């Protein structure tokens, strides 16, 4: 029982967010997974990375994948970098002190757009849900919450501290005020959604789904709908793919970044009259984000980041007439710290020299102590890897029917046995001395090779009835386990291939085999979401263990005892004991499919490449009615008499909180009361509060509109209170009460007579209409 | 003259006489109306 | 000619067209009566010509103008929804009522009328331009408004607005018109007895106002 957490993170170059450019070219900020990467461009070395205080898989860790940084933006004058994650939290770092200082949370989904005026010390954020929030930093709170869209907020722009424009995944554009504090104008821009929006001071450019971009004008003309927005021009045929981000540039250009590995830079000097397509920029990877830079209007320098971990640069010299170049200039490329595609196999040396191979064939050698690369090689779609201890060589099995070997000291190709198999070779193991290789391949073939001093030569092959998925040779070199295409694990004696034993009962193809150091336990993993532990002495199922909701991708033992690691497609690495049969630890490091796993030969650190290019080195260590009416009566009438005394001189926190005049406050608690309690709650109060009630009623009779709003409730309460306290009220003597009762009587009688007159007119007229129609059209 | 569920599907008409269009509502209001109709159906 | 919606004539006397990749009949045309023999297409203007056993013939042609009309309809609806929301914010309840009558939003209509009554609480029944709008209203607009006022009359707390609007209608419409409008007599017959109920209740409340008067008289008599 120990606790291991991660200690490194490789290939984390280009995550899913937008790059932010900084002048001195100058350095560049991009997003890492659960971190932020900053680096210079002439060198490409990671200057700093800012993560949180807990490493994943610790005691305080939670049973959930952490939210990745999905957006970010920084002010270089104030040097504040706000960062928005996938759950809707907004953190913000300083760059000089390199620490987060305050956090917000007002959204519910991923945060799309972040912008902040440091001159206004406020921060506007629009996320994947419908609400646009404005926080303020020195007030450290959400000032308000703008919300009228329904799908998301994809396009977003602000003007001063006065106006806003926003568009969504339902293609409507909303012009918002800030003083009147509401959505004012909406216009449906495109048929489907409206992805992109860029606002120059006069025109705004909005792109949709089928290269339909629109060019409109902004103004502060005071019509209800005209002036503030038009439908001026429509430009088409930029591409076939939907636009994603438009950005303006002037020392008279802008650019539209699409999703078809293309940016189109346009010039502004009907759509052909205004616009001018300057040029295109094309890459070979699906691009993600871009930012511009220019000097003296003689060159155009763009920073781009793709889907794969490539940071590209672009430069075009020009003369305000001619782009001068048929193709741009990639003067800076940053790839080497990334893998450029999804990794598929990992191995660890006894020197602990890490080996990572992927779809390119780009075998990259890493190491723990430097966290950087040593060398790369390329061989095509390579599936599995192997580290050879003698000479510390590497071997790659591919999807093409070919088997390669590279060296860490000499060049790539020392030997390449091609046409090794017809279909793909899937798994590959090596005897513990290093003399015999064995490969399991989709020709239903188990090819055994000898290591001739160097070359390889297949000394034999084995032919099976079913396709082959995994092959594992014993560490004691006694057994050889094959996981077939059907739910079958055949165990052979290694010396003579005797077909010693067979294991069944997975209902799905077994994707991984491992056997123990003393060679008694064989653990097996299929896509059936349960791991099966077997004793190999009798082919018996010691146990089954349901785990890893998607599919257990790979299982590895520890060299000390029966303690194993399981990694899945649903991004969880579980550490189990094979004698207690309970999960000791449940790591939630990254978020995509944990493709490749490798345990240390002696130490205990595990590395686990995900689908999102993740290399992980795991190393170890309540009042009653009547009462509420009475107190509201007290507060309101105290305010009323204070106002009266102040008016004669001229001759509450709850009030200023709820923003109600005290008469409306008292009427609101009268509305809040219930009738079945109103009887007793009116009978309870003493005559002092009765007299206060009559003063309040006279105040409402002054404030007529409330009276005609709530005529029957007022009348019922007044008639009951005077019928109850009738004796003392006629026993008292108060001339001001006499005038109050006179005014109350006159105004109540007048209001009731008015509504009675309306009712009588209506019933007489409608009776006449019925009688006339009946005498007319009834036979 | 009783009152019942109105004719158009774009309107809801409760038993107390009010009529609510399905378009001039807000999203949380739509949610609470669905929840109320759900608990009524669950009781029935 | 579009080479997606393959068409088929048919001896029942009709045409049915479908997207070729779909496998489901897109549209159905039933011009001809008895049978159908001749079916041809013009390409540059994709015009389907059809002939049956009878000497009658027809030309057919697709239109995207209905799609343009639907986009314009949605644009107009959203535009006046925003105009209604801005008017509900600021005022001009005449314009708010016009937009609400076009949009058929009874809740906002009821709120517009409530605000109008509250601000018309200081002949004149409402805002004078609102009265002119009620005078101007169409017959179908009158039927819809009278149905909503019938329900507001059903509810005992909205009867004031109901009776005010009905009185405004009677004061600013022809009773000949309201008799000859079809299906209005059912609405009026439904309206009447609830109005009588509210009438008797208001009379009772005036009587209790005279109870107030008695309390004043007795207090003055002791004084």
């Amino acid at each position: 029982y120990q606790r291991f957490e991660q200690a490194a993170a490789f290939g984390v170059i280009a995550s899913n967010a937008n790059c932010v450019w900084i002048p001195a070219p100058g350095q560049l900020i991009t997003s890492a997974l659960e971190d932020v990467n900053i680096w210079d461009i002439k060198t490409g070395d990671l200057v700093s990375k800012l993560s949180d205080g807990l490493p994943p898989g610790a005691s305080d860790a939670r049973g959930a994948k952490p939210a990745e940084c999905t957006y970010l933006e920084a002010h270089k004058d104030t040097d504040l970098l706000a960062v928005g994650y996938a759950d809707g939290v907004i953190k913000v770092w300083d760059l000089m002190s390199k620490t987060v200082l305050l956090n917000f949370n007002g959204h519910k989904a991923a945060i799309t757009l972040l912008q902040f005026d440091g001159t206004g010390t406020r921060l506007i954020s629009g996320s994947k849900d419908s609400n646009i929030i404005v926080w303020d930093l020195v007030g450290e709170v959400g000032l308000y919450k703008l919300r009228s869209h329904k799908d998301s907020i994809t396009g977003f722009w602000c003007q001063g501290e006065d106006w806003l424009i926003s568009t969504s995944k339902d293609g409507m554009i909303k012009l918002w005020d800030l003083k009147t504090h509401q959505c004012i104008e909406t216009h449906i821009a495109h048929t489907g959604e409206c992805w992109g929006l860029a606002v120059k001071d006069d025109l705004l450019i909005t792109t949709g789904t089928d290269s339909q971009v629109k060019i409109w004008k902004l103004d502060i003309e005071n019509d209800k709908m005209g002036g503030k927005l038009t439908e001026m021009g429509i430009f088409e045929k930029q591409s076939k793919q939907r636009g994603l981000k438009i950005e303006f540039i002037t020392n008279s250009f802008f650019y539209i970044q699409n999703a078809d590995k293309t940016i189109e830079t346009f010039r502004i000097r009907y759509s052909s009259f205004i616009l001018h397509p300057f040029q295109t920029i094309r890459s070979l990877y699906k691009i993600k984000s871009a930012s511009w830079t220019t000097v003296s209007s003689s060159k155009l320098e763009l920073v781009l980041t793709t889907s794969s971990n490539t940071i590209e640069y672009y430069s075009i010299p020009y003369e305000k007439r001619d782009p001068t170049s048929p193709a741009p200039l990639k003067t800076h490329t940053i790839e080497l710290q990334g893998q450029r595609t999804d990794v598929r196999s990992i191995d660890i040396s006894d020197d602990n020299k890490l080996l990572a191979t992927a779809s390119n064939g780009s075998l990259k050698i890493w190491n723990i102590k430097t966290h950087k690369c040593i060398r790369t090689f390329e061989c095509g779609y390579a599936l599995t890897c192997k580290f050879l201890p003698g000479g510390l060589l590497v071997i790659l099995g591919t999807r093409n029917g070919e088997l390669q070997l590279f060296d860490l000291a000499s060049s790539s190709l020392l030997d390449t046995i091609e046409d090794a198999h017809d279909a793909a070779i899937w798994s590959l193991d090596l005897t513990s001395d290093g003399k015999r290789l064995v490969t399991g391949s989709a020709d239903k073939t188990v090819k055994f090779w000898d290591f001739k001093v160097l070359k390889l030569h297949h000394d034999t092959t084995l032919e099976l009835t079913d396709d082959i998925l995994c092959v594992r040779v014993s560490p004691d070199d006694r057994y050889l386990a094959i996981s077939l295409l059907d739910n079958t694990v055949k165990v052979f004696f290694l010396d003579s291939m005797k077909f010693y034993l067979s294991l069944y009962g997975h209902k799905l193809p077994v994707l991984s085999i491992d056997i123990s150091f003393d060679s008694k336990m064989i653990i097996t993993s299929s896509a059936d979401k349960n791991i099966k532990i077997w004793g190999l002495d009798f082919g018996d199922c010691h146990k089954s263990l349901f785990a890893h909701q998607d599919s257990i991708m790979n299982v590895k033992f520890l060299p000390q005892s029966h303690n194993f690691f399981s990694c899945s497609k649903d991004a969880v690495v579980k550490y189990w004991d094979g004698e207690k049969f309970e999960c000791i630890q449940k790591l939630y490091a990254h978020q995509s499919e944990v493709w490749a796993l490798a345990v240390a030969t002696d130490g205990g650190f595990v590395v686990s490449s995900s689908h999102d290019h993740s290399i992980r080195i795991w190393e170890e260590t309540s009042l009653k009615a009547g009462e509420r009416l009475m107190e509201a009566l007290d507060l309101g009438i105290a305010e009323i008499e204070g106002l009266e005394a102040y008016n004669r001189d001229m001759k509450n926190a709850v009030l200023i909180a709820v923003n109600k005049t005290p008469e409306q406050y008292i009427m609101d608690t009268l509305l809040r009361i219930r009738m079945s309690q109103l009887e007793d709650a009116l009978m309870v109060m003493p005559f002092s509060y009765v007299l206060k009630f009559l003063k309040f009623i006279d105040t409402v009779m002054q404030n007529k509109t409330l009276l005609h709003s709530h005529l029957p409730l007022i009348c019922k309460n007044l008639f009951f209170i005077i019928k109850f306290n009738h004796k003392e009220l006629v026993s008292q003597k108060n001339e001001e009460l006499k005038l109050q009762i006179n005014r109350v009587k006159t105004e109540l009688r007048s209001a009731l007579k008015s509504t009675e007159d309306d009712l009588g007119f209506n019933v007489q007229g409608l009776k006449f209409v019925k009688q006339q129609w009946n005498l007319r059209h009834n036979y | 003259y009783n009152v019942g569920k109105a004719e158009k599907d774009g309107e809801i008409r409760l038993k107390n006489g009010v009529a609510m269009s399905k378009e001039e509502l807000t999203r949380e209001d739509k949610n609470r109306l669905r929840r109320a109709l759900k608990r009524k159906r669950s009781k029935a | 000619n579009k080479q997606k919606q393959l068409i088929s004539c048919g001896a029942d006397g009709l045409i049915k067209i479908w997207d070729c990749s779909s496998g489901e009949c897109l549209k159905t045309l039933d011009g001809h009566n008895n049978r159908l023999w001749a079916l041809s297409t013009m390409n540059d203007g994709d015009m389907i010509v059809s002939a049956d056993a009878d000497g009658v013939f027809q030309f057919w042609k697709d239109c995207e103008q209905e799609i343009e009309e639907e986009q314009e309809k949605a644009k107009l609806q959203v535009e006046q929804e925003q105009s209604l929301q801005n008017y509900m914010s600021k005022g001009d309840w005449t314009n708010a009522f016009l937009l609400a009558m076009t949009l058929d939003h009874p809740m906002r209509l009821f709120n517009v009328l409530k605000r109008a009554l509250g601000e018309s609480r200081s002949e004149v029944i409402f805002n004078e331009e609102l009265d002119q709008a009620i005078s101007i209203l169409n017959d179908e607009q009158l039927i819809l408004l009278m149905k909503r006022c019938r329900d507001w009359n059903t509810n005992a707390k909205t009867h004031t607005i109901a009776q005010r609007t009905i009185r405004c209608i009677l004061m600013h419409h022809n009773i000949a018109k309201l008799s000859e409008i079809p299906g209005m007599v059912k609405i009026v017959d439904a309206i009447i007895p609830y109005t009588q109920r509210h009438f008797t209740r208001v009379d009772n409340l005036v009587e209790q106002s005279y109870i107030l008067d008695y309390a004043l008289v007795e207090m003055d008599k002791l004084f």
